[PDB]
RNA sequence: AUCCGGUCGAUCCUGCCGGAGCGCGACGCUCUCCCCAAGGACGAAGCCAUGCAUGCCUCAGGACGCGGCGGACGGCUCAGGACAACGGUUGCACCCCCCGUGGCGGUCGCCGGACACCGCUGGCAACCCGGCGCCAAGACGUGCGCGCAAGGGCGGGCCCCGGGCGAGCAGCGUGACGCAGCGACGGCCCGCCCGGGCUUCCGGGGCAUCACCCGGUCGGCGCGGUCGCGGCGCGCCGAGGGCCCGACGCCUGGCGGAGAAUCAGGGUUCGACUCCGGAGAGCGGGCCUGCGAGACGGCCCGCACAUCCAAGGACGGCAGCAGGCGCGGAACUUGCCCAAUGCGCGGCGCGCGGCGGCGCGACGGGGUGCGCGCGAGUCAGGCGGG
RNA sequence: GGCGCUGCUGCAGUUGAAACGCCCGUAGUUGGCCCCCCGCCGCCACGAGGAAACGGGAGCGCUCCAGGCAGGUUGGA
């Protein structure tokens, strides 16, 4: 081409949105903001798609007009603004305030949360560096940084952030035996504790986990999130991350018509 | 593009020429618009345009669509431009105290 | 770095390669065929005035992935700004190893890696080989049939990618083989 | 115009290789400066903005004594030696690596401590001292440089020999 | 493009290779006798809808008892060959599907089933009823005389309670 | 997981010729009802009449105009190009990036004048323009401010090995230059994100009546240029580089993949067209504006073709949607609409796309009776639909 | 596809078409037997990571069907 694209095609979307292949040439395109394409959801496809609340594109449009969302505490006037993993979803006028997570086929759901919780979220650190001038920085998996940082905090911890003044309170170090949850790959959305930690020199360093159940799985290491210290700091869904088989699942299946 | 049929020659169909230092020179016609920048009606008026009353909303135009005097320096607009450097200070003094508590925290570490 | 530097006395006495690297650099002035005067970007050149030896008069490094710097580079006289432990180049991306099949050009050589290619409906292999074009460190010296480990750098010519990196020599007069690896 | 792009040249086997496509702004390239000695600098708009500063007419400079760490504005004032041409001396043209002489009159102020190279300080006491640019005056629009000494200055007063 | 040209769609029945054989030409004409049948081509499509029941167990036998395909798609393949009557339950063995013919895949049909029930007094008369709007399958009227009947819903076949023989 | 007819006076073989199945087009004949559905690709990337395919929101009743964002995405085609492109797999410690989302914000008293819309006059066949004059800004221009943009000299250890690495990388200090950007409604700058540029390894058509080929060709040194590395370019130095594990040359009615047709297993053939990537806009070149184009519903030139004209001049690009000519065995309406799916600005726009029309390319279901009740049609009301 | 008349699985070469007049010989292909419990290939298995549509395939009566992703706590494994 000779510039960016704007557009997706609706089979090019991708395949965890579980959009469907009839109804539409055109997907909705993600626009940048704190969450890159891949790994993300279109604001609209929760609103109309999921939980019904409008059912066009044009009177989704007036929800956000008028402001009736909010996203990590702010409302976002924008139909394509990408939200993702654990950002906070609150909509007043029907007191609802959710957390964005996976569920154990690698798709987003929404959990519900408690008053006493939508105040604060949990970053990744994905990298330390110097700035302007010299000063310390570290970036977070939401594109969000944070000058002066205590020099405990290295790469791969996780920090715990207020959700109105936008500073650090806690903070979750990354070692043998925390718990942790997987936000991409095969094992998405499964939880599990940390068992191996492999380097290989110049190539991708792999972790080892194991269930509650006891079943091991493993990954890379950019796709591993700390989720607290042998308790997780925040409430996951039903499942807490434990994977049926496909026979189990059948039989789970049969007895949803029955 | 095609220019320029003659310095001037016989080809040219038509001449435009301006009268300097004066059938003779009669009618006058008057200004259709009037001045709308502040200072615009303060040369036209010799008031001084420094001050800490500039706010000139005589309205007499001679009823002659044209008024709405522009670059005014009204009370409210004072307020915001304080206000807006009465931030910019702020931002700089908390920026100085934290570069100080992190200078002080690797000092004890 | 726990530990710190266990007692020779013979140390400041063997720092005598200084007069070495010193002497090499006033000999590359006289070599008055050349045209430029080459030297290390890392290195001052007002260094070889002072008596007092207290700064180096040699720039090198260490390349990481579990190879060390040879000690022919760390003593040498050469200027190489494309060698990897003396210039100014570093060492990313695949890390491979072949045979030297010519040695003709200057710090470069030609490197032959061979490999099996599989053939489904035939359900058998066949033999096939690869040259690739490599920047030779004075600090080495090879021959033809010698093994050499190459790594991959950023473009340097038309050619050439890599930078010969370890060496494991091969005697002369002996059978050559596919030899795969 | 102007490109440098690979698709017009032959392989490594010396095969004549095929054109599928048409010049690509990207790929474009630009005429030299030509700095001359003896003060313009124009401007020049690049992929995404980022200003470029390109010089032609330069006259001074701002030099360094390293070794007692000497350092003024001084006055370029003649180009002797280029590795690459004769034919960029013999034009006092400016590229970065090209050995000049500049005015002795703002380091006069450093002729009075001993234990100071002597190399120095005689050319000092005359109308000019050796030294080299280190900038690149096309693309910073700035002729800024060293001055000799160690085996350095010896290579290029041979080359120099009144010979 | 447009949105059609995404839609799916395939044949649904295998021609013999030897057109012009006789025995089974007449055997051919035996199934249309004691069946309603239009043309070859439904005999056609049923054996096609054999061939394909047929390739998967075929498939699963060759593998071992214990492997999850197995255990996954042959009960699968079991539980949907029972539903539709095409097995009886009596025969709940992956080696029992190999043995199957064709009879028993047109016996479920609903031109079969009210002939069975007595509904219909032939199968001849049986379609014309079946075109006529006058059977309904669970309260719903039912059109297609090709209309295959699960084991769940042939209680539960009647004349329809609006009609002109009600 | 199948064969059958044809050589003889008769017989057993080898061996081909012919028949029997599925698919894709074209031709012929014929056709009741309903659902789905391809449709000028096939050595003419030949030529085009006409209309439509890109607009939407700081300063006055409104227009108009200025200013701003977008027009580089979307649609069409397969001409070129065979160690390309393309597919998987790496890297940038050689890079650039609008919007959006976090940060950050220290810089050696309210200014000026003038342009369009518009008035008064004109030229011209028409295309298109001239002169004089009153008038604004979230437009410019200059700027009030706690010094800090690019580039440059020194600040490393002389077995071997945190700010941040596998890797001496990134910052800072200190001597010199320089005076950039942001400030008249406060933003220069920094991280991410998407996108791009190149780049490692493996795969990547036929012909030997094409056996030797190349000479910026292969490497080195130094500068230039570039967003950036690189024989990318230039000066100098050396003689390298590829090949029967098929180089080089020539040919292709050659776009690549995901895939598709056929059918025991192993295979054979095709990859125009739906998604992804590439390339082009009659053919060569060149360029401006912009974050982004070597843009063609932008500009300039040569060539080959057409257009209007008072003869002075002016002027064009359907491989966009319909439609036409030509060519061919071979391919539809010069319809209605932004209601949906999405995109730009926020309310509109949109031949993207949607809905009807023509449509036996092809798919799926049901009839032309049964032992006596239906469907195809007709007329009304619903439902559906901009 | 028939065609084991292109043959890797899997053709034919005394006489049906087909073994170079013969010997040497490089590239290529191929190479007896033996030590087990190290390294480096190949090879077998299991993982990680990347696209859907198509192709398989779990569940669901568009009246059946070619379809589609529905639906009555759900689901698109
Ligand atoms: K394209
Ligand atoms: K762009
Ligand atoms: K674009
Ligand atoms: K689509
Ligand atoms: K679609
Ligand atoms: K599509
Ligand atoms: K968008
Ligand atoms: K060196
Ligand atoms: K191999
Ligand atoms: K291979
Ligand atoms: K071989
Ligand atoms: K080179
Ligand atoms: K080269
Ligand atoms: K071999
Ligand atoms: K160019
Ligand atoms: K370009
Ligand atoms: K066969
Ligand atoms: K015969
Ligand atoms: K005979
Ligand atoms: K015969
Ligand atoms: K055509
Ligand atoms: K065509
Ligand atoms: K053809
Ligand atoms: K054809
Ligand atoms: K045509
Ligand atoms: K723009
Ligand atoms: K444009
Ligand atoms: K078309
Ligand atoms: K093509
Ligand atoms: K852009
Ligand atoms: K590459
Ligand atoms: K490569
Ligand atoms: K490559
Ligand atoms: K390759
Ligand atoms: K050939
Ligand atoms: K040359
Ligand atoms: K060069
Ligand atoms: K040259
Ligand atoms: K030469
Ligand atoms: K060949
Ligand atoms: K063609
Ligand atoms: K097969
Ligand atoms: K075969
Ligand atoms: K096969
Ligand atoms: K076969
Ligand atoms: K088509
Ligand atoms: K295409
Ligand atoms: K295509
Ligand atoms: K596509
Ligand atoms: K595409
Ligand atoms: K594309
Ligand atoms: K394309
Ligand atoms: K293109
Ligand atoms: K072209
Ligand atoms: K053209
Ligand atoms: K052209
Ligand atoms: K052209
Ligand atoms: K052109
Ligand atoms: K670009
Ligand atoms: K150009
Ligand atoms: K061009
Ligand atoms: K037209
Ligand atoms: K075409
Ligand atoms: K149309
Ligand atoms: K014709
Ligand atoms: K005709
Ligand atoms: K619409
Ligand atoms: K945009
Ligand atoms: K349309
Ligand atoms: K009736
Ligand atoms: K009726
Ligand atoms: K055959
Ligand atoms: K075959
Ligand atoms: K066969
Ligand atoms: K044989
Ligand atoms: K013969
Ligand atoms: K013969
Ligand atoms: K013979
Ligand atoms: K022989
Ligand atoms: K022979
Ligand atoms: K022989
Ligand atoms: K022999
Ligand atoms: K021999
Ligand atoms: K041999
Ligand atoms: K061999
Ligand atoms: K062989
Ligand atoms: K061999
Ligand atoms: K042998
Ligand atoms: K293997
Ligand atoms: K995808
Ligand atoms: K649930
Ligand atoms: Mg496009
Ligand atoms: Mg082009
Ligand atoms: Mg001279
Ligand atoms: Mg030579
Ligand atoms: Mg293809
Ligand atoms: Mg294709
Ligand atoms: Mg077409
Ligand atoms: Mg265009
Ligand atoms: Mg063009
Ligand atoms: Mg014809
Ligand atoms: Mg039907
Ligand atoms: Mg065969």
């Amino acid at each position: 081409a000779r510039g960016v694209r704007k557009h997706l095609k609706r089979l090019n979307a991708p395949k965890h949105w579980l959009l469907d292949k009839m109804g539409g040439i055109w997907a909705p395109r993600p626009t940048n903001g704190p969450h890159g394409l891949r790994e993300c959801i279109p604001l609209i496809l929760i609103l109309r798609n999921r939980l019904h609340y409008a059912n066009t594109y044009a009177e989704t449009s007036m929800i956000l007009q008028d402001k009736n969302v909010l996203i990590d505490g702010k409302p976002r006037t924008d139909p394509t603004f990408p939200v993702g993993f654990m950002d906070v979803f609150e909509i007043p006028k029907v007191h609802k305030t959710f957390r964005v997570l996976y569920d154990v086929k690698g798709r987003f759901t929404l959990v519900p949360i408690q008053s006493n919780e939508a105040g604060f979220k949990l970053c990744r650190v994905q990298k330390i560096f110097l700035g302007d001038k010299g000063m310390p920085y570290l970036s977070t998996h939401d594109a969000r940084t944070i000058r002066f940082p205590h020099p405990d905090i290295k790469t791969n911890d996780t920090i715990k952030i207020n959700l109105k003044t936008g500073k650090i309170d806690e903070w979750y170090k990354f070692d043998i035996g925390k718990i942790v949850m997987v936000t991409g790959g095969r094992n998405c959305g499964r939880i599990g504790t940390i068992q191996a930690i492999d380097k290989h020199m110049g190539s991708y360093t792999m972790i080892r986990m194991k269930d509650t159940e006891g079943t091991e799985f493993l990954t890379r290491l950019c796709n591993v999130f700390v989720i607290g210290n042998d308790s997780p700091a925040v409430a996951i869904p039903t499942t807490k991350g434990i994977r049926p088989d496909i026979i189990k699942n059948r039989e789970l299946r049969l007895r949803s018509i029955a | 593009k095609s220019i320029r049929g003659c310095i001037v020659g016989p080809d040219l169909h038509a001449l435009s020429v301006v009268l300097v230092d004066a059938g003779l020179t009669d009618v006058v016609v008057p200004k259709r618009l009037v001045p709308k920048r502040a200072s615009k009606i303060r040369r036209l008026f010799g008031l001084p345009t420094t001050k800490v009353d500039p706010k000139d909303q005589m309205l007499v135009c001679e009823l002659i669509l044209k008024p709405k005097v522009q670059r005014v320096v009204t009370d409210e607009k004072y307020a915001r431009k304080q206000r807006v450097i009465a931030e910019k200070k702020e931002i700089m003094r908390k920026s100085l105290q934290q570069l100080e508590e992190y200078k002080a925290l690797l000092s004890r570490m | 770095r726990h530990p710190l530097r266990p007692d020779p006395d013979r140390e400041r006495r063997a720092l005598e390669r200084a007069e070495n690297l010193r002497k090499a650099a006033y000999e590359m002035a006289e070599n008055q065929h050349e045209r430029a005067y080459h030297k290390q970007s890392q290195i001052f050149q007002g260094r070889f005035l002072r008596k007092d030896n207290a700064r180096c008069l040699r720039f090198y490094k260490s390349i990481g992935m579990g190879y060390h710097t040879p000690i022919t580079a760390i003593n040498g006289t050469y200027i190489d700004k494309k060698c990897p432990f003396t210039g100014n180049v570093s060492i990313r991306g695949r890390i491979l190893r072949g045979v030297v099949h010519s040695a003709k050009m200057q710090r470069s050589i030609i490197v032959r890696r061979d490999y099996l290619h599989f053939v489904q409906k035939y359900k058998r292999y066949e033999r096939r080989h690869k040259h690739v074009a490599a920047h030779l460190s004075p600090c080495f010296r090879v021959k033809e049939g010698d093994i050499v480990t190459i790594g991959e750098c950023r473009p340097l010519s038309k050619t050439i990618r890599f930078n010969v990196i370890k060496v494991e020599p091969v005697s002369e007069a002996a059978k050559k083989r596919f030899s795969p690896f | 115009g102007i490109t440098h792009d690979k698709m017009y040249k032959r392989s490594k086997t010396g095969a004549v290789q095929g054109k599928w496509h048409k010049k690509r702004k990207y790929n474009l390239g630009r005429q030299p400066a030509n700095t001359k000695l003896i003060q313009k600098i124009s401007t020049i708009r690049c992929r995404g903005g980022n200003i470029k500063r390109r010089a032609l007419r330069l006259s001074h400079g701002s030099f360094a004594w390293g070794s007692a760490d000497i350092s003024h504005k001084a006055r370029i004032l003649q180009v002797v030696y280029n590795s690459t041409s004769n034919e960029l001396v013999r034009t006092n043209t400016l590229v970065k690596g090209c050995v000049v002489q500049i005015d002795s009159a703002p380091f006069k102020s450093a002729l009075s401590n001993d234990t100071l190279d002597k190399e120095i300080l005689d050319q000092i006491r005359g109308d000019h001292i050796l030294a080299r640019i280190s900038s690149r005056p096309g693309q910073v629009g700035t002729a800024d440089g060293y001055i000799l000494e160690g085996p350095e200055l010896l290579f290029y007063q041979k080359k120099l020999a009144p010979k | 493009p447009r949105i059609s040209r995404h839609r799916n769609s395939s044949k649904t029945y295998s021609t013999p290779k030897k057109p012009f054989t006789k025995p089974r030409l007449d055997a051919e004409l035996k199934l249309c006798g004691e069946y309603g049948l239009k043309c070859k081509r439904e005999i056609y499509r049923a054996r096609y809808m054999l061939a394909k029941i047929r390739r998967t167990a075929r498939n699963l036998l060759t593998l071992d008892e214990n492997d999850i395909k197995r255990r996954f798609e042959g009960a699968a393949l079991l539980r949907r060959l029972h539903m539709l009557g095409i097995l009886d339950e009596e025969k709940d063995q992956l080696d029992y599907v190999l043995g199957l013919r064709i009879e028993d895949i047109f016996k479920r049909r609903l031109q079969s089933v009210i002939v069975e029930s007595k509904l219909a007094k032939s199968v001849h008369h049986a379609r014309n009823m079946i075109k006529a709007r006058h059977i309904s399958v669970g309260g719903q009227i039912v059109n297609i005389p090709s209309y295959m009947v699960r084991i769940s819903n042939t209680s539960r076949v009647a004349i329809a309670d609006t009609s002109s023989l009600a």
